[PDB]
């Protein structure tokens, strides 16, 4: 039931804002304030991300790891801001140089054991724990780094209990920063090595599919962060609600990753029309694997179409036919034959909440494992060499007691995992 | 004389509490009356919840609804060994408790739905515990077996070959209704896209109703649980019949309802009406236990039954002389006061190991393979109660289901 | 030169409670390359050495012309496959009192020096050795040989299967990279000398394993720092996708393995072959 979601750096951390901001509104609980759900479901379960403390007052359980204070102080000096337990935030007053070596081993490695500390605190809430729901950019100095190591520590206290990560790996196009592949490839790293099921979302990949998909023309941060929160809510939370035909992590995970590796995901929305005009309510169904099937759609860079894929997990939450679901399923299976990899009766666990997206009639959480996912940690990887050849912004982690061989680990780890998912699309 | 039931799994409490509900529907015992005979088992409690929240609410003792509050898990192990366990002492106790008050009873009834998580495992050592603390009786249990193609768990086989292989030896009989080849029943007679899993549940909630219920009640032509098992299995094998129900008319669109037993019957070989893939020719090869329930005069049996003998496309039973275990119970079916299911004054739940399902059978382990392909959806049963045995295990073990139907008879 | 997989079948004796529960030597050997089990089918190896073949026997049929190429420049492989307590430790390194894959480890450290030191004063050799331990689990790092032989058999796992002595728990692989340069000339010349004893075959550790032999099947990662680098991996170049390569299956008299048995004596007949890509 419990979970113990991790808010790694400043990106981790502004998206927690913005998984929270949501998952609490999909959950009845104002800033302090308790359950104003407007139903009674959104509370059977509700353990899974809070604690009982006063009787008004469910506390998230989260961890906020950043060696850059203006952030944290920027995220509890705003709206929700201010429902975290101060112990929550552990902070690294350090300087979060953007150094993968700075949030990790230097600034970082302080603020950790007052984090563990909560993440203790908030695990032996109560009943059981399922896991942890952890939030982050790969390409910042605490995040992949600080983040990256809430989880090592997480995954060495509870090698039992779940870990889904949510990261936003690099986008293509356009680096929001700079050493970005070395913040990235350094953290990619300690994901394939510790937590066991990771939704990866990209931001330009965002823009896109909310610049075009949402004839939005100003995508705000907040919006992105807003749009990826809404996927790692009809994810885990979802599923902890009932259902004709419901999973749980767990499911979503022997279900979706054939080897090991732990492999990377690619999450998709169902209804995304634009406000006012496209409200066009095609959610039948077929509508909505319309929708998650296309390219353009998946929160992550590349294109399905590049690549066949080992599994998909519709993850539908909104009154449907076992039969118009488990249906539609099977012809975008044969019509598409094509790239699905060899399992073609199959290649689509199918799950079925009831309750839907509070102000939405029905939608549907797509968690893609296309061994396409290959062709991005191809480009990291690349990234790094290419810059790593000059040792471009190195002394930035080195002087920060970093090693020179860490930085070869992580690529050629991380290199080989992009090997490895190449022995299935084949 | 009597018997009891055990409604077990969600959807077995789902079809249960209709198939319970058609019952005093035909016997003049409104809400609040007698007392059932039967229990309802289940590791997720919001769903034996609404047989204490909605409708048939007091017609129940809080004994005889067993729940394990802790968690269901779509996988046979974790609900056999693991979870399960713990409560089946309970459980059994009740079918101990239950089982005494009576008088002379016949036997169990088991209501499951062989792919899920409670309904696949625990049952699995519910009938185990049973066929040992009662081998002296009648394990009769009404399965509503894997959709042929339209299945809903992901790892489904692994928990259907797990729950036909170690309840084979406990008494199979087990009816087995695979809504895709039976859903489609829902789409090719009775005409709705929207099938909920809700109905898939109201029907083997119904073709199980036949089999225990029903029979257990006294007739003119009485079939106890072993009588199954007996009339029901040439081999060893844990062999798995198929579960068919004749009467399965819209209640709103078409209207012809009187269709007199010579129809019923008839419609039980197609293949479109079997709860299992559907694509057998006419009917095939068997030992079929045609159970009739309402108005039925043996003569029109005992000849509608010739007619089919007759028909060769039908291509029958080997060895011995004679497949057909006419089943005759008095009171008519019921269906849900509004569901969706006609209400017809006479049914065939007919249920052999060759028939379509048959054909059925193999469309359905076929797709079983193409998942498991390499262990397939493994991972979501293991972390939750089971291994590359208990899938590899009763994949074998459906196997000789294939051979089995395939031998006594063509 | 395209040459293909050699594989040899020993035979262990029968142990304590086999010849104490009685139990009767179920193979039957014929000719110098073929055992039968039973009405079956007679399997034919490279060779078939029945428990009685001496260590010293074992050896010069597998290892002996293996030391031979790593010398001339090829690499050579050696590893034992088979049925825990089937006799892989005991004839990849092990005690002496059995058949072949005798001594493999130290037989071939004397071998290796005794060619050696009979070559011209040029042409120096460069030998350097690696003792490396269970790649399924958390891997773990003439008289100069056998002195970190005996430093690295300390080390690993201790494993137990049937009546033998130290059982495995682990696939140690012991690697010998012979390098060697003709001062004179100056033409170099090097191979690596994999002799490795892999873990049991037989069928919560043992999903592990069935988890562990089904990832293999597909093939693993191509790391070469954690996790990936490990077990069905070491003695690689002993079964398949390979070079100067010879393996070593092991197998139980006793009927009471009869099966496992039958599915060793059924690797090796595959390997043989070996249609490495
Ligand atoms: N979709 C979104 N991406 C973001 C957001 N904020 C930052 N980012 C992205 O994340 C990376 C930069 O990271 P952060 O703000 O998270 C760095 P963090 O604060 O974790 O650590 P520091 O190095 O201590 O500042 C980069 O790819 C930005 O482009 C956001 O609000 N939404
Ligand atoms: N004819 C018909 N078949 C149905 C209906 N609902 C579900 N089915 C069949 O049942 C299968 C779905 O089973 P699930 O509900 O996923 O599993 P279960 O049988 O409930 O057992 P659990 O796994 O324990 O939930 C599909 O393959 C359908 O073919 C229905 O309303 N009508
Ligand atoms: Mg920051
Ligand atoms: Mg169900």
């Amino acid at each position: 039931r419990e979970i113990v979601h991790i808010q790694a750096g400043q990106c981790g951390n502004q998206i927690g804002a913005k998984f929270w901001e949501v998952i609490s509104d999909e959950h009845g609980i104002d800033p302090t304030g308790s359950y104003h759900g407007d139903s009674d479901l959104q509370l059977e379960r509700i353990n899974v991300y809070y604690n009982e403390a006063a009787g008004n007052k469910y506390v998230p359980r989260a961890i906020l790891v950043d060696l850059e204070p203006g952030t944290m102080d920027s995220v509890r000096s705003g709206p929700f801001g201010q429902i975290f337990r101060p112990d929550n935030f552990v902070f690294g007053q350090s300087g979060a140089g953007n150094n993968w070596a700075k949030g990790h081993y230097t600034e970082g490695a302080e603020l950790v054991d007052s984090v563990l500390d909560v993440v203790r605190k908030e695990s032996e809430s109560c009943d059981c724990l399922q896991g942890f729901q952890l939030t982050h950019s790969l390409g910042g100095g605490t995040g992949s780094g600080m983040g990256t190591l809430l989880i090592s520590k997480i995954r060495e206290e509870y090698p039992d209990r779940i870990m889904n990560t949510f990261s936003v790996v690099p986008s293509p196009k356009v680096s929001d920063t700079v050493v970005e592949p070395y913040n990235a490839t350094l953290s990619v790293h300690q994901l394939v090595e510790n937590t066991d099921e990771t939704y990866c979302i990209d931001n330009e990949a965002l823009y896109d599919i909310c610049f075009r998909t949402l004839k939005l023309t100003t995508p705000t941060y907040g919006d992105l962060n807003h749009l990826v929160s809404a996927t790692m809510s009809g994810v885990t939370t979802c599923l902890r609600f009932p259902g004709q035909l419901n999973a749980d992590l767990r499911k979503l995970a022997v279900n979706m990753v054939p080897f090991p590796r732990l492999h990377f995901f690619m999450p998709g929305f169902a209804p995304l029309t634009s406000r006012g005009s496209q409200q066009y309510r095609a959610l039948t169904v077929p509508e909505l694997t319309q929708q998650m099937f296309d390219a353009k759609n998946m929160m992550a860079a590349c294109d399905p179409r590049h690549g066949r894929y080992l599994t998909v997990a519709a993850v539908f939450r909104g009154r449907m036919s076992m039969k118009e679901v488990d249906e539609q399923m099977l012809n975008v299976q044969n019509k598409n034959s094509s790239y699905f990899v060899e399992w073609i009766p199959n290649n689509v666990k199918t799950a079925v909440c009831d309750i839907p997206p509070r102000g939405l009639k029905m939608s549907a959480t797509f968690i893609g494992n296309s061994t396409a996912i290959q062709e991005l940690f191809k480009r990291i990887s690349e990234q790094f060499t290419a810059m790593f050849r000059r040792k471009a912004f190195l002394h930035w982690y080195t002087g920060e007691g970093m090693d020179e061989m860490e930085f070869t680990e992580a690529e050629s780890n991380m290199n080989d995992l992009v090997s490895e998912y190449q022995q299935y699309q084949d | 004389r009597e018997c009891i039931s055990i409604h077990v799994g969600q959807a077995g409490v789902q079809i249960g509490n209709a198939c319970w509900e058609l019952y005093c529907l035909e016997h003049g015992i409104q809400p609040d009356g007698h007392v059932p005979r039967a229990v309802f088992v289940d590791l997720e409690p919001t769903v034996i919840d609404e047989v204490r929240t909605g409708t048939y609410r007091q017609l129940f003792h809080p004994e005889q609804l067993i729940t394990g509050k802790e968690d269901a898990a779509n996988n046979y192990a974790r609900g056999h060994y693991t979870i399960g366990k713990e409560i089946i002492d309970l459980v059994l106790d009740r079918i101990r408790k239950l089982a005494d008050q009576c008088t002379g009873l016949q036997g169990f009834s088991v209501f499951h739905s062989f792919g899920g998580g409670t309904g696949s495992g625990f049952t699995s050592l519910l009938m185990e515990r049973l066929s040992v603390d009662y081998g002296k009786k009648s394990k009769l249990e009404f399965s509503i077996y894997p959709a042929p193609q339209v299945s809903t768990a992901v790892v489904e086989p692994y928990n259907s070959i797990l729950t036909t292989h170690t309840t084979l030896e406990h008494s199979d009989c087990a009816f087995m209704v695979d809504n895709e080849a039976i859903y489609d029943i829902c789409r090719r007679n009775l005409d709705i896209e929207r099938p909920t899993y809700t109905n898939l549940n109201r029907l083997i909630g119904q073709i199980v109703s036949s089999i225990t219920a029903s029979l257990r009640f006294d007739g003119a032509l009485n079939v106890d649980l072993t009588e199954f098992q007996t009339n029901l299995v040439p081999y060893p094998r844990g062999h798995f019949p198929l579960a068919t129900y004749a009467p399965v008319i819209s209640a709103e669109k078409a209207y012809h309802e009187q269709l007199s037993v010579a129809e019923i019957t008839n419609a039980c070989f197609e293949p479109a009406n079997q709860m299992v893939k559907c694509d057998p020719r006419h009917g095939k090869y068997m030992a079929c236990c045609l159970l009739y329930r309402g108005d039925v005069v043996p003569k029109d049996v005992n000849a509608a039954i010739a007619t089919i003998k007759t028909k060769r496309t039908i291509q029958f039973v080997d060895w011995c002389p004679t497949g057909f275990k006419v089943g005759i119970n008095y009171e008519p079916p019921t269906v849900v006061p509004g569901g969706d299911l006609a209400k017809v004054q006479r049914a065939v739940c007919m249920l052999s190991n060759t028939t379509a399902i048959a054909e059925a059978w193999a469309r359905l382990d076929h797709k079983f393979d193409l998942m498991y392909a390499k262990r397939a959806f493994v991972h979501w049963y293991v972390g939750e109660g089971m291994e590359e045995g208990e899938f590899s295990e009763a994949r074998e073990d459906m196997a000789a289901l294939e051979k089995d139907y395939e031998e006594v008879g063509v | 030169a395209e040459c293909s997989i050699k594989v040899m079948c020993r035979f262990r004796p029968l142990n304590e409670a086999e010849i104490l529960r009685g139990d009767k030597f179920i193979p039957k050997f014929k000719g110098e390359e073929t055992v039968v089990i039973g009405q079956g089918k007679p399997y034919v190896f490279d060779r078939v050495l029945p428990p009685n073949t001496t260590q010293e026997q074992v050896y010069n049929a597998c290892a002996k012309q293996i030391v031979k190429d790593v010398l001339e420049g090829y690499n050579g492989t050696i590893f034992a496959y088979g049925q825990t307590s089937s006799g892989k430790t005991h004839t990849m390194e092990g005690k002496l009192h059995d058949p072949q894959l005798m001594g493999i480890i130290p037989r071939i450290a004397h071998d290796i020096f005794d060619h050696i030191y009979s070559m011209d004063e040029n042409l120096e050799f460069h030998i350097k050795v690696s003792y490396f331990e269970i790649y399924l689990d958390k891997i773990r790092d003439p008289e100069e040989v056998m002195d970190v032989i005996d430093e690295g058999k300390a080390n690993r796992h201790v494993a137990v299967t049937n009546m033998n002595e130290h059982s495995s728990r682990s696939h140690s692989i012991f690697l010998i990279n012979i390098k060697q340069e003709n001062v004179e000339t100056e033409k170099k010349l090097s191979g690596k000398l994999y002799l490795v004893d892999l873990a049991g075959s037989e069928k919560k550790s043992l999903s592990a394993l069935g988890n562990v032999i089904s990832a293999l099947a597909e093939g693993t990662k191509t790391h070469v720092p954690y996790r990936d680098s490990k077990m069905t991996r070491i003695l690689q170049d002993s079964l398949g996708g390979n070079c100067r390569t010879t393996i070593v299956i092991c197998c139980s008299p006793s009927v009471f393995n009869e099966a496992e048995t039958k599915s060793t004596l059924m690797f090796g007949q595959r390997a043989k072959t070996i249609k490495n890509t």
